[PDB]
RNA sequence: CUUUAAAUCCUUUAACGAGGAUCCAUUGGAGGGCAAGUCUGGUGCCAGCAGCCGCGGUAAUUCCAGCUCCAAUAGCGUAUAUUAAAGUUGCUGCAGUUAAAAAGCUCGUAGUUGGAUCU
């Protein structure tokens, strides 16, 4: 007996299929698009939306006043909202199946610092963020799959302990102000 | 048929067999659209009207086109009682 | 046709455990017959000192000698020939030897051309042939 | 030629070679 | 140049009939190519699925002939499915090509809960069967994509359908048998009597009767 | 420094720490199934490959290597158990003329199933 949990879960799933084009090419152009480290961060993502879709599945089966349905729908179509992915004027339950992996893929961070200007490419947030140029209000993030919420968006900036933010020169400038 | 807004959303809606309420296809080569003409009642000549009976093609090959025809037409008055 | 009623489960569920045993997959895995006749006894691998290196011939449409080896599993005494699988890998292996062996691949079947061997080496003296090969650690002296 | 390689080694152990380079010939790519 | 032989290709050339949706409704057989090529035309794809080698044995040796197997289709729109045998493997392609166009039909697409938007399904439960081999297509919600084997997907992407349900049974490994049994299903989204198909069908004149003073100068 | 019983680890901060940034990514493959080379040399039914069909007998798209390319990636092969695929155990949902298969015939207990009809 110990006083540890166990709980885990994968966040992916691999295709049935090992080898099929056009299942390749899409999955390469949404690496490509979004500057993916390899193919099992977008099944990460086709794995979220899987679920999300089999959620609002048995909802839509339910009745249309059901106590459930109201319940679980509300909380499902609020948090969608909330992270960007659905609209306002969109929080009917049937618009969820009319989701799509790029809506999802917009959100994460590192599109949100290529997209703000704070970059100049989708590899070169990334590798800001990594390298612990973005914060997030007051936290520096170091994550790129940071999915950030409609809120918490205009809050992006330069992380001021850093030379692109506040400005101490990094450790290449200093070396060459020493040198000459 | 139609959405909930109410538009139609459809190619076409298909033709029904005058006799069977079938649905004539679209590949149904064997379906029938027959004009019979309507006459004026005291020449017995031709108005210019008509009266439309579209069959299926099973009807057709049953054999039992020419008695569904038969009172198709005896619904209208086309042919007497008798 | 087949019995439909309400009250019918008992005749249905025994009817189908009856007509489970003419299954080749349920009466292979459900009777034990075949169990005591696996060398392995069910693992995955086992050990066993070489006996002899063994040239085996192939079967008729195609012409080679593929090279196994007999020996004898260490946890039951039963004798067995297995092969091995690279080129120059028999040199590998001299006799009274350790060796580590695997199945074949198709769950005791003899795999295609190599007429009845059901297994093949994976280690030899306790290193694998796949480091020998590739030259990636030697024979210990 | 992808056509006059189909339809000369159809049959013999290229058929399957043979075959892929057609249907790339035809089905784009 | 089109000199077209029949009474239809005459008014389909000459502008008096303005969709393809007219000849499917009074269901007349198109012997013409050139009336699909005039109508849908820039949006029509078409692709390859088996060449198919086949051999008759004579008393000088074999001929081998060639079968091509061409899925034709209007994405959102029809889907055709030609076959064509020859001896060279070139001609059997143009002529599946073309017979792939002749044999075009439409397919009703539906909704698989509210009806909300554009259809994305088929409307019913259809099954198509074309020797040993069943297909089945069954309503799925928004977005799941088509659920099926490598060879109906084409078909059934082909002809507008969003996302389904597929199950089949039989010889499946008989790519003919298999691409016709689906072709079979998705003709048969028309034919299929749902309720709201349940009104009286007002009549109208067919395209050999209102255009009859047009086709007697020619 | 903080952490801790005391420590370690992580987190926080000094100083040093990148150009072939040699601070070097691997495991399996490349005829089909199944993504990706009838390029090149060696071998010559041998050695071997190949789950299966097959490749190899002096032009090897399949062996042994070089080069190039493909897939997954700090992971990736192999063996065995097991689940799906299997509507090939079938309640949903299979089959029994000729492919495996219906009892020689009638009687007959249990079992299973049992016609309308009452506000």
């Amino acid at each position: 007996p110990v006083a540890r949990s166990w709980v885990c879960r994968k966040t992916y799933v691999t295709p049935r299929r090992p080898f099929e084009k056009s299942r390749l090419d899409q999955e390469l152009k949404l690496i490509g698009e979004y500057g993916l480290r390899n193919k099992r961060e977008v099944w990460r993502v086709k794995f979220t939306l899987a679920k999300i879709r089999k959620a609002a599945r048995e909802l839509l089966t339910l009745d249309e006043k059901d106590p459930r349905r109201l319940f679980e729908g509300n909380a499902l179509l609020r948090r969608l909202v909330r992270i960007g992915v659905l609209d306002e004027g969109k929080m009917k339950l049937d618009y969820i199946l009319g989701l799509k992996i790029e809506d999802f893929l917009e959100r994460r961070l590192q599109t949100q610092v290529f997209k703000l200007g704070l970059a100049k490419s989708i590899h070169h947030a990334r590798v800001l963020i990594r390298q612990r140029h973005i914060r997030v209000r007051k936290q520096v993030v170091n994550i790129p799959s940071f999915i950030v919420r409609l809120d918490s968006q205009k809050h992006i900036d330069f992380s001021l302990r850093s030379p692109y933010g506040g400005g101490r020169p990094g450790r290449v400038k200093r070396k060459n102000a020493k040198k000459g | 048929m139609q959405n909930d807004a109410g538009e139609f959303v459809d190619l076409y809606v298909p033709r029904k067999c005058s006799a069977s309420n079938r649905i004539i296809g679209a590949k149904d080569h064997a379906s029938i659209q027959m004009n019979v003409a309507e006459v004026d009642k005291v020449t017995g000549r031709f108005n210019g009207q008509f009266k439309t009976y579209a069959i299926c093609g099973a009807i057709r090959r049953m054999g039992e086109s020419d008695d569904s025809i038969l009172r198709l037409a005896k619904a209208d008055g086309i042919v007497s009682k008798n | 046709g087949k019995c439909r009623g309400l009250r019918t489960a008992r005749k249905l569920r025994s009817h189908r455990r009856d007509q489970k045993w003419h299954d080749k997959q349920y009466k292979k895995a459900h009777l034990g017959t075949a169990l005591k006749a696996n060398p392995f006894g069910g693992a995955s691998h086992a050990k066993g000192i070489v006996l002899e290196k063994v040239g085996v011939e192939a079967k008729q449409p195609n012409s080679a000698i593929r090279k196994c080896v007999r020996v004898q599993l260490i946890k039951n005494g039963k004798k067995i020939t297995a092969f091995v699988p690279n080129d120059g890998c028999l040199n590998f292996i001299e006799e009274n030897d350790e060796v580590l062996v695997a199945g074949f691949g198709r769950k005791g079947h003899a795999v295609g051309d190599i007429p009845g061997v059901r297994f093949k080496v994976v280690k030899v003296a306790n290193v694998s042939l796949l480091a020998l090969y590739k030259g990636k650690k030697e024979r210990p002296r | 030629d992808p056509y006059e390689d189909f339809q000369e080694n159809w049959n013999t152990k290229h058929s399957s070679g043979v075959t892929r380079e057609l249907m790339r010939e035809l089905n784009g790519g | 140049e089109w000199m077209p032989v029949t009474k239809l290709g005459r008014l389909v050339k000459d502008m008096k009939i303005k969709s393809l949706e007219e000849i499917y409704l009074f269901s007349l057989p198109i012997k013409e190519s050139e009336i699909i090529d005039f109508f849908l035309g820039a949006s029509l794809k078409d692709e390859v699925l088996k060449i198919m080698p086949v051999q008759k044995q004579t008393r000088a040796g074999q001929r081998t002939r060639f079968k091509a197997f061409v899925a034709i289709g209007d994405y959102n729109g029809h889907v055709g499915l030609g076959v064509k045998c020859s001896k060279e493997v070139a001609t059997a392609i143009r002529g599946a090509i073309i017979l792939a166009k002749l044999s075009i039909v439409p397919v009703r697409r539906g909704y698989w809960g509210n009806k909300i938007g554009k259809p994305h399904t088929v409307p019913c439960k259809v099954t198509g069967r074309c020797g040993s081999v069943l297909v089945r297509l069954i309503p799925a919600p928004r977005g799941t994509g088509i659920v099926s084997a490598p060879v109906p997907k084409k078909l059934l992407m082909m002809a507008g359908i969003d996302d389904c349900y597929t199950s089949a049974r039989g010889c499946t490994a008989t790519l003919g048998n298999f691409a016709k049994a689906t072709f079979d299903a998705i003709s048969k989204t028309y034919s299929y009597l749902t309720p709201d198909l349940w009104k009286e069908t007002v009549f109208t004149k067919s395209p050999y009767q209102e255009f009859t003073d047009h086709l007697v100068k020619t």
